[PDB]
This record gives structure tokens, C-alpha cells and sequence, in this order.
């Protein structure tokens, strides 16, 4: 959730 | 007999393989995806032990032609853990400093950002994204204050790059945690696997990109989370949401 996703 | 193993992104392994088939001598190289840099010298497995900075000059018949860049840098296989960003933090990428530069971002109130320094066409990997790994869980537990530079690397981990190593001056060994986010973004994250870093993320271009242009990965956060929405983001997203929702031309 809390991060980026490529 | 002269090897190449590439990788999906466009970096590749090359070298005469030893009895057993096996990546392992003093003239191996890893060559970057421009098909000209490399990193020339000792492998066991394919693994970088030794290699120097080199140059592809030419190619016959699969036999590679190699010549040493001047300079006494090495790098070798040094692959994160959980709290061991790098062995040699301040060591940069020579594939990446040819490439790209940190500057204070254009995006008011952004901080730095990440420019090119080169004009390059589109889909071309310009930096890497390294850093520790840890958990979906962990990062997914804690405050966004310490979520910054998170970046999911696969379903086990998620790629971070914590205080203090968010600043170059104490870590420059790889620079795709300074690309600023934007919903018109020139980039995108990517797969990518490192003879230094292992297994990790770069940035690459989606379009042709300008020398001094800087370079936007749009994060990827969830704008509507399945247990009930206001996106699962930093409030400086939130506020740059609507401003992109607003001011879109449809
Ligand atoms: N479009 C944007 N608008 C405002 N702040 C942004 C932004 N994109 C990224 N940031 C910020 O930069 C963060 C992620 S890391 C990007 C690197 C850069 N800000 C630096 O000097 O470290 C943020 O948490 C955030 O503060």
C-alpha cells in the first residue's frame, strides 16, 4: 500500500 | 566459446564459459543497456567478483572487443539486506552519472529532483533504483513519514531508501529515489537486474527525453483503497490529485 508501485 | 546471456532489460552477461558451463574467469563482463558500457573482469557464476569500468568497442562473430576506461574504480556483487544499503555508499554508478544528475526540482516546494544530462530516446533505463529490502508489512505498518522512498520490488519486498541515505552526501550509488512524482510523468519504474545491486528497480523513459529535462515517475499509489477510500497516499499527493483531476483537459 505505502509505496510506489511500477 | 563466447556466451551472452541477456536480460528482458536489455543488460547482458558475456564471456567465455569455463568445463561446466559456468560464467567464471578473468575476462567476463556485464554490459549495460546501451550495449557499449561494461563492467569488465572477474566472475565466479556469473557473478561479479572484480570488474573495472570498460567500453565495448566492437563485436566480431560474438567475440567482444573490450578496452579499460581510465581509472582505478572497481565494482563487485553487493547486493542489500535488510539494513546494508551498500558496501561502498558513495561509490556511483557509472552507467547512471553518465546519465543523470540531481538538482533542485522544478516541482514548487519538491525538494531535489532527478535531471537527464543526456538527450535519449524513449523506453531507455536512465537510473537505478536501489535500497534496502524489507517487508510489505513493515512499511505497510508504519507512519507515511517514513514511507518517502518505498518502491514494491516483488511480492516479498519492497525497495527503501531511508535516513540518512536519502541524501547524496551520504549515499550516491544509485539516484531513482530523487525522481519527483507526476501524473504526466516522462518515466516509468521498471524491472532491472544489477551485477552491483542484484535484483531491483531502474527508471526508464517513456518517451524521448531532453539534456536538463527532469524526469517524473508517476508513484502508483492506490487513489481508491478497498477499505473505504480517500487515497491510501501522502497528503502532498492527495493535494497534487486534485490539482492534476482539475486543470486535466479531460
Ligand atoms: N509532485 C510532487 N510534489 C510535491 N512533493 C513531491 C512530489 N514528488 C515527490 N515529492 C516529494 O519528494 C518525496 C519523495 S522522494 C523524491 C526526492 C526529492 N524530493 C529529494 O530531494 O529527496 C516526497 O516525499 C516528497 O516530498
Amino acid at each position: 500500500l505505502k509505496s510506489k508501485k511500477g | 566459446g563466447v556466451c551472452w546471456i541477456y536480460y528482458p532489460d536489455g543488460g547482458s552477461l558475456v564471456g567465455e564459459v569455463n568445463e561446466d558451463g559456468e560464467m567464471t574467469g578473468e575476462k567476463i563482463a556485464y554490459v549495460y543497456p546501451d550495449e557499449r558500457t561494461a563492467l569488465y573482469g572477474k566472475f565466479i557464476d556469473g557473478e561479479m567478483i572484480e570488474g573495472k569500468l570498460a567500453t565495448l568497442m566492437s563485436t566480431e562473430e560474438g567475440r567482444p572487443h573490450f578496452e579499460l576506461m581510465p581509472g582505478n574504480s572497481v565494482y563487485h556483487f553487493d547486493k542489500s539486506t535488510s539494513s546494508c544499503i551498500s558496501t561502498n555508499a558513495l561509490l556511483p554508478d557509472p552507467y547512471e552519472s553518465e546519465r543523470v544528475y540531481v538538482a533542485e526540482s522544478l516541482i514548487s516546494s519538491a525538494g531535489e529532483g532527478l535531471f537527464s544530462k543526456v538527450a535519449v530516446g524513449p523506453n531507455t533505463v536512465m537510473s537505478f533504483y536501489n535500497g534496502v529490502r524489507i517487508t510489505h508489512q513493515e512499511v505497510d505498518s508504519r507512519d507515511w513519514a517514513l514511507n518517502g522512498n518505498t518502491l514494491s520490488l516483488d511480492e516479498e519486498t519492497v525497495i527503501d531508501v531511508p535516513e540518512p541515505y536519502n541524501h547524496v552526501s551520504k549515499y550516491c550509488a544509485s539516484l531513482g529515489h530523487k525522481a519527483n512524482h507526476s501524473f504526466t510523468p516522462n518515466c516509468i519504474y521498471d524491472m532491472f537486474v544489477h551485477p552491483r545491486f542484484g535484483p531491483i528497480k531502474c527508471i526508464r523513459t517513456l518517451r524521448a527525453v531532453e539534456a536538463d529535462e527532469e524526469l517524473t515517475v508517476a508513484y502508483g499509489y492506490d487513489h481508491s483503497p478497498p477499505g473505504k477510500s480517500g487515497p491510501e497516499a501522502p497528503e502532498w499527493y492527495q493535494v497534487e490529485l486534485k490539482a492534476f483531476q482539475a486543470t486535466q483537459q479531460k
